């Protein structure tokens, strides 16, 4: 996911990277949505269903 | 010319060289799209020039 | 009712002489505002930078 929410073939919308190095640590788009909840986390389950 | 071609980035796979080489201030780290990447986007040795 | 997009399909969207006259039509054919709109968000974007 994130080599697909990264792959911009419209065009390029803003980034900020968090300061991590993990996957999905970022905000992306213009109303700055944070992309670090859609991470696997197995104490609350925070990406996935439930 | 005025810009930053190194930058060190946080611990590397291998932690004998963990610096990242910027040509022309590019912070290439998502995926590319040939036609929609390189719009709006210039640095100080190429407008020096024009 | 009806709005449009442009492609995605490279070679027209690298051609300058196709995409800089379909900036300067874009402007005079279609609603991009007011009341009702013929464009899309996306669109109306890529006809600026054209």
């Amino acid at each position: 996911l994130n080599d697909y929410l990264l792959y911009m073939y419209n065009t390029r919308v803003q980034v900020n990277y968090g300061p991590t190095g993990e996957p999905l640590d970022f905000q992306i788009g213009r109303n700055q949505y944070d992309c670090n909840v859609f991470r696997a986390d197995f104490a609350t389950g925070t990406g996935y269903n439930g | 010319w005025a810009t930053i071609d190194v930058e060190y980035r946080e611990p590397a796979p291998y932690v004998h060289a963990q610096r990242y080489i910027r040509y022309c201030g590019i912070d290439s780290r998502e995926l590319i799209n040939p036609t929609t990447y390189g719009i709006g986007m210039t640095y100080h040795c190429y407008n020096e020039m024009l | 009712q009806i709005i449009l997009d442009l492609k995605i399909d490279p070679g027209e969207r690298m051609d300058p002489a196709v995409r800089m006259v379909a900036g300067v039509v874009g402007h005079l054919l279609f609603t991009a505002g007011g009341r009702f709109t013929n464009l899309t968000q996306n669109m109306a974007r890529q006809l600026d930078i054209a």
